[PDB]
């Protein structure tokens, strides 16, 4: 019921391509993305969601919809053939945000981090900071192959909202067999 | 001086002697033109600093200058 | 297949360092970071003679692979195909590997210059061309592999084992050369590729530009002593000066291939003369008087005649020659690769050009500026 | 992936309705009936209006050309 | 602006239709949503009046 727009920044670098979860990592978001877009709509029907990839480049796929066909359908042929650039993400995804058709709703963002990010320690934190000024929550969960829980992202989701914030999850899937269901329990009906 | 309009292409070329590869804007040339309903709203729309078409002595030597 | 990897973890440098130190990413169904390795270690210096064991194990890893480069596939079989040097299969072999990856992926040429690699060695001529003419045609939408255009280039550079691929060569020699920018290979591999190529740009027919003699980072910069010699004729066609000492210093080395060609270098450095001797012109005395072109070329005024002849007949000026005179009149189309120093004095000229041209226009708008309205 | 299709179809189904809505409310009433005269080919005919007037049509219009026939 | 003027910046065509020049012409749909989408760009104006050509008839209704 809450009214937030969730976009959500689906990874597709060349790592997305190695399945240490079981079919694949990009099922993994593809089946993710099903149940956070699905998941929102059902919870407040005036939401909206809309994707970002970001290997190679950050492009926007889909830009913020309430329809989830077209996140669903935009989701095919996502070709994982890139490599992660996180720094410029989440800004494109807020930058993309702040263009909310309506201005209301609050402000949620999914980030799908797959592979190990190459950003150096204080450009991540003083882009949390730019976040915490503009109020809005962002959850980073990793797949497959990364420097586990890395010391960078853990840094991200600890200045992105403390000091008894919101707790913008930083929900660390456990890699292996394991479906959304880790990602759908923790983080989807709870941000 | 004028010509307000830059138009630009995408190539990607090997650059034939021996360079890197890149994306790069390369040209195409550039003319404004009129259409004839746009012609005469625009003409009508100056219809205080036009100069006479004939040119004449005064305008051409200015269009030499 | 861990076992096999055991039996077979023989024939690299730290048995278990070459091979089960790769053996732990698999098992969490990893594909990247084996194969850099796989490349490295088939890289790795090495007869190769694993490659049976390699093959199998690469075939075996490639086998149940579904993740790594076809890139190294075709490094490693090419290795392998260069290592199990039975191009009967190898080309029937490659052609398994491609259609097995069958999408948009260009492994076929590398196959093509597999094909290349060992029909350019086996029936080098008949469809090679075909070879490569496919691969230009489908390399297409796509410039980001490099190595389909070189192996061309390269089996151009094989076909430039042909009568017809000179110019051709020289001037896909410089294409390379761009795709492919660092190092990223040996000194030898760099430097071989200058010599073939300015070899080639003083033997090509169709090419006396020879703009990339001093801007081709590889050429210019590598060869600073090995068979430095080329840098200096390279440097003399862009001067087109007699030199013909040089050329015979020269001649001690690199006896093959160009001592079968001075009677066609000789004209080339004649024919680039004029062009250089035009350019020195003081513009305006754009004539040349048969004695000063005979002079510089040391070719008798009988043939000075002839030699204006030709090089204006490819397309090298666009004057006309006179004959009671005798005093050729230039008129140049044909431009010329420039330098730092004729840049600064091709500007030097236009700052009093565009001083001419404001100092009359300011003599027409102060005097008609009561007419100019 | 059977859902990804359908919501394709789905898509599709409303554009081909969109179309076909923007054709419907052009095709209104009413008429002039014309006799076509001839067809040149350089997709055009000429249509020679019941008002004896002929109109060359550039486009043959919202009719397949293969059923007009002189 | 005021009541002795009325100022009309930007047109934007509604698209032809078999009605021709009359209310029905007037697309709700058509109208809500490009209004709501030129809003974005920067041009929140307000519907401030309808034209229609009229080929040779003249400048009457």
């Amino acid at each position: 019921m809450v009214l937030e727009s969730t976009m959500v920044c689906v990874d597709n670098s060349e790592y997305m391509r190695n399945g240490d979860f079981l079919p694949t990592r990009l099922q993994a978001q593809q089946d993710a993305v099903n149940i956070v877009c699905h998941s929102k709509t059902r919870s407040n029907p005036e939401n909206n969601v809309g994707l970002i990839t970001l290997a190679n480049d950050c492009e926007v796929l889909t830009t913020l919809t309430p329809d989830t066909g077209r996140i669903l359908s935009k989701l095919h042929t996502v070709q994982p053939k890139g490599k992660i650039t996180f720094c410029t993400g989440i800004r494109v995804a807020h930058l993309a945000l702040k263009h909310r058709q309506g201005k209301n709703h609050k402000m949620r963002i999914i980030a799908f981090v797959g592979s190990p990010v190459e950003d150096n320690e204080k450009d991540l934190v003083k882009l949390a900071k730019r976040l915490k000024k503009e109020k809005v929550n962002v959850d980073i969960i990793n797949f497959g192959e990364e420097e586990v829980n890395t010391e960078k992202l853990t840094a991200f989701v600890n200045t992105l909202n403390g000091k008894d914030g919101t707790g913008s999850h930083l929900v660390t899937v456990p890699p292996g067999p394991s479906l959304a269901d880790a990602l759908i329990s923790s983080p989807i009906l709870a941000g | 001086l004028g010509l307000p309009t830059e138009a630009y292409i995408s190539v990607e070329e090997v650059h034939d002697d021996g360079t890197p590869t890149s994306k790069t804007f390369e040209h195409v040339t550039s003319e404004i033109g009129a259409e004839e309903a746009e012609e005469v709203g625009v003409e009508h729309l100056l219809r205080d600093i036009k100069d006479t078409t004939v040119g004449t002595l005064s305008q051409r030597i200015t269009n030499q200058v | 297949v861990p076992g096999f990897l055991q039996q077979s973890q023989n024939s690299g440098p730290g048995q278990p360092a070459v091979w089960h130190r790769l053996e732990e990413l698999y098992t969490k169904k990893l594909w990247h970071q084996l194969t850099l390795q796989v490349l490295d270690f088939v890289q790795d210096p090495c007869f190769a003679q694993g490659d049976g064991l390699i093959k199998l194990y690469e075939n075996f890893i490639s086998e149940f692979e579904h993740r790594v480069n076809p890139l190294s596939l075709v490094e490693i079989i090419l290795h392998v195909v260069r290592q199990m040097t039975d191009p009967n299969v190898a080309l029937t072999f490659l052609e398994k590997t491609r259609e097995k990856v069958k999408s948009s992926d260009e492994a076929v040429i590398l196959c093509k210059t597999a094909i290349g690699a060992l029909k350019l060695n086996i029936g080098d001529l008949q469809v090679t061309k075909e070879t490569i003419e496919d691969v230009e045609e489908m390399l297409n939408n796509l410039p980001g592999v490099t190595s389909v255009h070189s192996r061309f280039y390269d089996l151009s550079s094989k076909y430039y084992q042909t009568i017809g691929n000179h110019a051709s060569y020289y001037k896909d020699a410089l294409r390379f050369l761009g795709c492919v920018d660092i190092k990223d290979l040996p000194v030898s591999e760099q430097q071989e590729r200058a010599f073939t190529l300015g070899l080639a740009g003083l033997l090509g027919e169709g090419v006396f530009n020879f703009g990339e003699l001093l801007m081709h980072p590889v050429l210019e910069s590598l060869r600073n002593t090995d068979r430095q010699w080329l840098i200096d004729t390279l440097y003399a066609f862009n001067s087109g000066n007699v030199e013909r000492f040089q050329t015979l210093k020269t001649a001690w080395g690199q006896q093959p291939d160009l001592a079968a060609n001075e009677a066609q270098l000789l004209r080339k450095i004649q024919l680039l003369c004029l062009m250089e001797m035009t350019f020195t012109r003081p513009a305006n005395h754009r004539q040349l008087t048969f004695e000063e072109i005979a002079k510089s070329a040391k070719i008798t005024v009988n043939e000075v005649e002839l030699l204006v002849m030709k090089a204006l007949s490819v397309g090298l000026v666009k004057g006309s020659i006179d004959e009671v005179d005798k005093r050729v009149h230039m008129t140049w189309v044909q431009p010329r690769v420039l330098d730092l120093q004729q840049i600064k004095g091709m500007k030097d000229r236009l700052e009093f050009w565009c001083t001419d041209v404001k100092s009359m226009e300011m003599l027409v708008e102060h005097q008609a500026h009561d007419i100019l309205t | 992936e059977v859902l990804r299709v359908t919501h394709e179809l789905q898509a599709m189904k409303d554009k081909i309705k969109e179309n076909s809505e923007k054709i419907k409310v052009n095709k209104t009433l009413p008429y002039l009936v014309s006799n076509v005269i001839e067809l040149l080919d350089v997709k055009c005919a000429v249509i020679k209006t019941s008002t004896r007037q002929t109109y060359f049509l550039p486009v043959i219009g919202l009719v397949d050309a293969e059923k007009l026939k002189p | 602006v005021d009541d002795y003027t009325v100022r009309v910046i930007d047109v934007f065509a509604m698209p032809q239709s078999g009605t021709g020049v009359s209310v029905e012409a007037v697309d709700p749909v058509f109208q809500a949503k490009m209004l709501d989408m030129l809003k974005q760009t920067g041009r929140p104006e307000m519907v401030v009046g309808w034209y229609h050509s009229h080929p040779g008839f003249g400048c009457w209704l």
